[PDB]
């Protein structure tokens, strides 16, 4: 997660990122795992849940890309893959 | 040198306006300014911003889009804010008094003050075009503005402007909520006039929307805010075969002649897949087949309205990002096998694609995740049949005591033409079962 | 000495032929600049059959490129060939077609047409002895149908002796990508049998089972599909351009294939194609090279040649290679498959030898076979047509722009009168 | 490639689940993370997750296992310990009510409102499959949830799903000990759906494993997370043929055909062994033909069920790690010779063999030890003809006086179906009578 | 020049089939990279039998691979010379067949055989004179037994005068590892007696026999199991390879051993077959190695010749020998043994000898008989048989699957006709 879009991974909800007026903000002890926990965490108006764990960065494109390892229809067409044998060293 | 003229009427009309214009701000690379960024290389071969913006000899561009409405209040948000130096003055067109939920209002009293004015705008913006597209308006069927002046105005483009291909993006009434008591009123008199001088005509409902932002993106409360986005999605997804190569391009009036077999049938639903938060697309596995499945399936509809009741007459599939050719149509013929879905036995081909290069763009810090493919789908069907059977309903039984009448005769209109308007869906409910029937 | 005009009509077609370029030109040494780097002088000895000199010994192609939409000719004039065409050659309109025959044939197809004429006659009359037009197009739109048959029309009114060779993407049952599909391919082949000399039927499905099946590629893309077609559309005209032990050029195939003036529809091939891994495991040899042409899973139309009879095959061999190679495999594969040739044309087979292989290859080979088979095909589009034409969907948008309701019963009666011909004459005896 | 779905409903289908996947993940190296570690070998080419994981272009896996459960109480505790990170957000399926040990709840009322979700979550993971062999359904003959919602999850399941396999991992009523009153109830209303719905369904009740782990663990104190980590390595044994090369192959329809000899007779019986305590094994070391004893032992049995009351139909043995098959054939002779174990006469091919070659795996903090090889038997006796006599014992004197039957009655089914399926199980008790005699 | 193709079907013909093309590698000196690094040059001379030439003088095996699973041909083509077969001659299904002959013959079977005579039409078509076809399989399974029955009779009606060489694990009564076992066997050989020019039968009872008492292994691999199948199946076709002063080729032994249409089950046996421990101190004659040829104990099936009247007896020899040692053998152990012979076919055993031997042998045998002794094996197939089919046991997953009940009794009958047949021509 940390690896992959490395400019900063998305964190989740602390202590310090709450500002006034915000829903989530509580009175009381307060820790970091309430933020994260799902069952404590409240929505917010007009934002999804909360993430409760690490996502990739902002520029991460999601999803299953493959990308084809073949030369395509001129390399299937416009050379012959001759064998060619490996001469060994003379033992 | 294809482009389009996008008139933005209606309270709703101005608030979809100001998401699709942010989109296409970003997508193109020009910053609320109005202008290129200066941190850039000479470069080349730059001609996409041709479709929705015009170049100024000073550097500066110009959105061809008119923001009208009769209240002042939605539009000196625009005047003010972010945007405020994007739009030309004369773009922004403001009334004095607003309709207040009548058709009468919309249509004879006031609305006759303005379209003199609304109109020079138009021919100033259609006089800089080499080659236009067609028009595309955005409108709401409950209110009075987006009913009532967006029938006049139609009406009297379509003398002026011979073939050239109107579109409309209704926000169409939800089944079961409401914000106003005279809603079934102004939506039967704005179909009848919209079967006339309308090539073809989108529908969303806000009901629909709400389902789909609390199972997909994960937000317990949305907003208007959340809904406009949604919107501007399929809006950018339809226009982005004109702006950027693909492999297979799709023109305004290529999806005229492959949506619309009858004179009166003009009425597709929309559906964008995928829509998915961030949480939910760093575990699935985004390939071709599983964004067309997800067009087919009843809960991502954009219209209350279920597609197992009626059948497919034909389907318009628009493809984004880096899509192979194969896998469309590998997944198109696992659809037509599945009895659950239906098509009509007079149409046996029924599909069309198009393939586009560049990949969607959302917002940073939005609600939608960044995915590099995606589809649009503007399919139809029968089912449609059902959501007018509704609200005629709701028109008959609310008419029949006469409740609400004094305040539509008293601004001109006469009695007989309520009798009129729905004595013409009754016809229309009958063109359904005339060609849904097998022979 | 003899000379073949090229033509591009529509997206499809544009598309083929900027392809087809690229390959010839690969093949005769051009770069894309314009000039010539080559290693030989059996490349300059017949250059003239498809580019035209120009000053400082540049090379210009003899093709003129068509279209309703500037977009394509845009995407095409920005690839990596696309510096090479005459910018007068470039004729665009303004309003697309919208997939509408009508669209193509009558109401945008009467204006562009003149420019199109005096293109093409300023390019027809700088030849010394012109052979033909060839034209590359799809049935299944509304310019490459609709202004494409116009144009054969035309050119066949004004030219009147003269060989017309048309590269034709028909329509598919399973990746039909249009809803007006049956109608636009019903109102392109009822112009298509009676003003064309041979006509070449290319379909999709074929391309994309050739490029899963046998190459076993992974990404598909439409540039793989073109240099497919474009392999076996620069393999039929190869004895125009490079001398060989047996001449055939596109009149000798024309008098040894078509039997009767209606049955002027082939289907391709192309034969030394094998997956990438897989080279190193086969020999190219006359026999290996004959048994994968004569395959039935490299034919570029989707119909199975083991449902009707072949009326006549033609092959054009290219690479130094015996005669006894060729002429024994022939006459053994004919010895061997009794019922599946008639029986009334004794000798169902014509080859050719060239003596220029492809580059980087040793031996190749181009495959042409008429056969009874292609009335599946034109029996699928046909009881589409009628499904559709019963409940005259979508017909508004052809009958509001001048055409009648009778022409499409005219043009279903023709197209039933072919597929009839195909089974009167498979079932035939003595 | 080869590769199954796994659907655990119930409070026993999911803690069972939480002992099978972190024993999965661990023996393919997959992290609690979602990811492949650091430092792993380069270019390996490994396809053994395959069978269980998905893979994702970022890298994770997710598994292809559905957590249905009624109330939030046992799914939350998935959802917040260290494996939220491996499993999706949706296929953690959580209801509101509980059904209260209702058969009629859980197949009338409360299971008729969440059906049309789970079922669409097992298309969605089965359209990923290019080739699937079976289901894995978890589930127990106690609760009501084992009972009401298991019963039509795989009826649904067989009608859209026509011959694909099903394999119950049902926990069976223990004879002596039991935690419910109306649990003699349930279980008759949950076989009268399995006879005709199940293609397999495997036995291992909850006694038979105490004696197990007090006497070969030297356990005073087994624990429900002890129970369910014996129940994982039999499940994990069953599937080493997908996953893992071996000797012998057997696949999941192989031993579905070798073990059922009539359509009402399915229900094979498990034993594992050795299962032995960390400390005996590093003095000495076993070998194939004591291994194969100790699988005919009665005290070694996983039913509490004398196997010498009853006759053998078949045998289905898979032989783990160092395992060669001479000496399978070895220790397979030396059985038939023995007098205590018979089989019948009508099955002189009394057996069944599978060799594979990856020794089991051990967790950290685990009970058991690391163990050359291991041997998993799989048998269909005779000897289940007390199992179900008893438990008709318990179905009529609780019926004789109509106790308990006012609750069932309330929530949706009639006073029949007891007596329907009453005569069903009298008729499988005499279908033992009529198999088992020697013609 | 007279060329075999061969066929692989099953796992377990699959395994046996890619350990004979091990061997004949090792034979003709191939290494698994494709080339050839030998010695002699007459290696050379007969190689179009069994491999192909391609560009670059690279040598590929005629041989084709067929089952319902592709684990078996990922662990094929995974192997030591799983690089040498090309790369289409794969063939492979997505499902199991579950031991289930209805499911190798009508269900899943009816998909795949077209594609599998796709590819044997065009190895048979590329030679220039095909001799016939080698096919390995066991009568045990459905993916092996079934599909190999119809594959028989699908390449028997296509080809109508080849010759047909089907090598078969026949079931073992003690190492019984499947319950249908006796139905698919009778199911199959009902179909092997009437389709197949030749069929070897091989027991897993004998293979352990004689790999614990005269090799003397402490672990008896299937690896061990199938090297000493593939002595076999490469002793057999030699006289095609190799030059000998006595040749006898495949339709030399099938006139001269089938004495009517319906006898064609071979028992076959290796002879200089030897304990790991001591190659230093001996070497081979020839009275030596027929007294282990004609020994009992090294026959490779679970039938006692002593139980039995040989019908006929053929022993191909390998090595530089002469032939006054080889009909003097032959006369004297047929003289010594009077009773095991019929009567009225004077001179019992044929014999053919062969110049090179296997590798690092200085002489080889090769065993192959006919005798009475398989009517024991077929008694006893059919006794489990009816009594299965008595209380029809298992016999539902069969019959839901699309075929009738009168066909296992039909099958039963054909049994009882060739067990008749066997008594008939014993006694005489
Ligand atoms: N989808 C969507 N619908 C909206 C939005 N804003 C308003 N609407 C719809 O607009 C309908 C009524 O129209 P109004 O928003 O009141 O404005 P109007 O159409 O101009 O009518 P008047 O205010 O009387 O001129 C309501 O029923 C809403 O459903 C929006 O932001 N998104
Ligand atoms: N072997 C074993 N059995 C278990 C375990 N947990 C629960 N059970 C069995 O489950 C039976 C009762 O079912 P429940 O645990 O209540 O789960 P349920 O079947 O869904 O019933 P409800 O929770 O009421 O919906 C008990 O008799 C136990 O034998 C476990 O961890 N291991
Ligand atoms: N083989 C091939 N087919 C194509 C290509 N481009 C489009 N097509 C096919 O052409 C059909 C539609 O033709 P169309 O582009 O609408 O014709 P046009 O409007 O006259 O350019 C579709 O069914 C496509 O499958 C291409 O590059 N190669
Ligand atoms: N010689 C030998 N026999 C084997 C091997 N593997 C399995 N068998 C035998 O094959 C029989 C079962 O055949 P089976 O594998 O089911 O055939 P399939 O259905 O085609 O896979 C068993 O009785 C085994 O004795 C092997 O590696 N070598
Ligand atoms: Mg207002
Ligand atoms: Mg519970």
């Amino acid at each position: 997660t940390v690896s992959q879009v490395c400019p900063p991974p998305r964190r989740p909800l602390t202590v310090a990122d709450i500002r006034s007026g915000m829903e989530n903000e509580r009175l009381g002890v307060v820790r970091d795992s309430m933020f994260q926990n799902p069952l404590i965490v409240k929505a917010e108006l007009g934002k999804p849940r909360e993430r409760s764990y690490s996502l990739p960065g902002i520029n991460f494109n999601y999803g299953l890309y493959i990308r084809g390892l073949d030369g395509g229809v001129p390399e299937a067409i416009g050379r012959w893959n001759v064998f060619k044998q490996q001469p060994t060293c003379p033992h | 040198m294809r482009e389009c003229i996008s008139i933005h009427v209606g309270q709703a009309g101005v608030q979809i306006g100001n998401a699709c214009w942010e989109l296409y701000c970003l997508e193109h690379g020009i910053q609320p300014d109005g202008q290129m960024p200066s941190d850039k290389t000479i470069g080349g071969g730059d001609d996409s911003f041709n479709t929705f913006f015009s170049e100024t000899g000073a550097g500066k561009h110009v959105p061809r889009a008119v923001f009208v409405d009769l209240e002042p209040t939605v539009i000196d948000e625009v005047r003010t804010g972010t945007y405020r130096q994007l739009f030309h003055p004369e773009q922004l067109i403001t009334g004095k008094e607003d309709a207040a939920n009548n058709y009468a209002r919309g249509h004879y009293t006031i609305g006759k003050e303005i379209i003199d004015l609304v109109l020079d705008r138009i021919r100033k913006l259609a006089d800089q075009c080499t080659g236009l597209q067609g028009f595309l308006v955005f409108h709401s069927f409950g209110g009075g503005t987006g009913s009532g002046f967006t029938s006049l105005l139609m009406e009297r483009l379509s003398v002026d402007y011979g073939k050239k291909s109107k579109l409309e993006f209704s926000i169409y009434p939800a089944p079961q909520v409401s914000t106003a008591v005279v809603e079934p009123y102004n939506s039967i008199l704005t179909t009848h006039t919209t079967l006339e001088h309308s090539d073809c005509a989108f529908m969303v409902d806000n009901e629909a929307i709400y389902d789909i932002c609390r199972r997909n993106l994960d937000i317990e409360r949305p907003t208007y805010t959340n809904l406009n986005r949604l919107i501007g999605q399929i809006v950018s997804s339809i226009t982005a075969s004109l702006r950027f190569d693909g492999a297979l391009n799709v023109d305004l009036t290529e999806f005229q002649t492959n949506l619309v077999p009858y004179p009166r049938i003009h009425f597709p639903l929309a559906t964008y897949a995928p829509v998915i938060s961030a949480e939910k697309a760093y575990h699935e596995q985004l390939s071709v087949a599983e964004i067309t499945n997800a067009c087919f399936e009843p809960a991502n509809q954009m219209v209350k309205c279920d597609p197992r009741h009626g059948k497919y007459m034909a389907c318009c599939l628009l493809y984004r990002g880096d899509v192979v050719p194969k896998d469309v149509n590998a997944a198109i013929a696992t659809i037509k096998t599945k009895r659950t879905i239906q098509f009509v036995d007079w149409c046996p081909t029924g599909f069309k694609v198009g393939i586009n290069y560049q990949p969607p763009t959302v917002v940073p810090g939005g609600d939608l995740a960044k995915v590099q493919r995606a589809v649009c789908m503007l399919s139809n069907t029968t089912a449609i049949a059902e959501a007018w059977a509704r609200l005629d309903h709701k028109f008959d039984l609310m008419y029949a005591k006469r409740a609400f009448v004094h305040w539509y005769v008293g601004e001109g209109m006469e009695e007989g033409e309520f009798s009129e308007a729905r004595e013409d869906m009754a016809a229309l409910e009958k063109d359904y079962e005339e060609v849904g029937v097998d022979s | 000495m003899r000379e073949i005009v090229h033509l591009q009509a529509g997206q499809c077609g544009n598309q083929i032929g900027a392809k087809f370029w690229e390959v010839i030109s690969d093949e005769h040494g051009i770069d894309p600049t314009g000039t010539y780097h080559g290693d030989s002088d059996l490349q300059l000895e017949r250059i003239n059959v498809y580019y035209n000199e120009a000053t400082g010994g540049k090379y210009v192609p003899r093709a003129v490129l068509v279209d309703l939409e500037p977009g394509t000719m845009d995407s095409v004039r920005s690839g990596p060939f696309g510096q090479i065409f005459r910018p007068d050659n470039f004729v665009f309109g303004q309003s697309g077609a919208g997939n509408n025959w009508a669209k193509g044939h009558y109401t945008e197809g009467a204006e562009l047409v003149d420019s199109v004429l005096d293109v093409v006659r300023k390019e027809a009359e700088s030849c010394d002895c012109l052979q033909g037009f060839q034209l590359t197009h799809s049935l299944g739109g509304g310019t490459g149908s609709g202004m494409g048959t116009l144009l054969i029309s035309k050119i066949r009114e004004e030219y009147p002796d003269r060989i017309m060779n048309t590269f034709s993407v028909v329509p598919s049952p399973k990746v039909s990508d249009t809803v007006v599909e049956p109608y636009n391919a019903t109102l392109s082949v009822h112009q298509l049998v009676e003003n064309t000399d041979e006509t070449y039927c290319i379909d999709n499905e074929a391309l994309y089972d050739i490029c899963f099946r046998t190459l076993k590629l992974t990404t598909p893309t439409y540039g793989d599909l073109n240099h497919l077609v474009s392999a076996t559309m620069s393999g039929v005209t190869t004895c125009l351009r490079f001398p060989g032990q047996l001449n055939a050029d596109l009149r000798k195939l024309a008098v040894n294939m078509v039997p009767f003036p209606r049955l002027h529809f082939f289907m391709p091939g192309f034969a030394p194609l094998t997956s990438r891994g897989s080279q190193q495991y086969r020999a190219l040899t006359v026999p290996e090279l004959t048994q994968q042409m004569f395959d039935a899973k490299n034919m570029m139309a989707a119909c199975d040649p083991r449902h009707g009879r072949y009326l006549t095959v033609a092959a054009v061999f290219r690479g130094r290679m015996s005669m006894k190679e060729v002429d024994e495999q022939m006459l053994n594969v004919q010895n061997k498959n009794s019922s599946y040739f008639v029986e009334w044309i004794p000798n169902n087979v014509k080859t050719a030898v060239c003596d220029i292989p492809p580059r980087g290859l040793k031996m190749s080979a181009t495959f042409i076979g008429n056969s009874t088979a292609i009335q599946e095909l034109f029996k699928r589009i046909s009881e589409q047509f009628t499904a559709m034409f019963r409940r005259k969907a979508f017909l508004h948008w052809y009958t509001g722009e001048g055409m009648d309701e009778m022409e499409f019963t005219e043009a279903e009666s023709n197209m039933n009168d072919l597929v009839s011909e195909y089974q009167q004459y498979q079932d035939a005896t003595a």
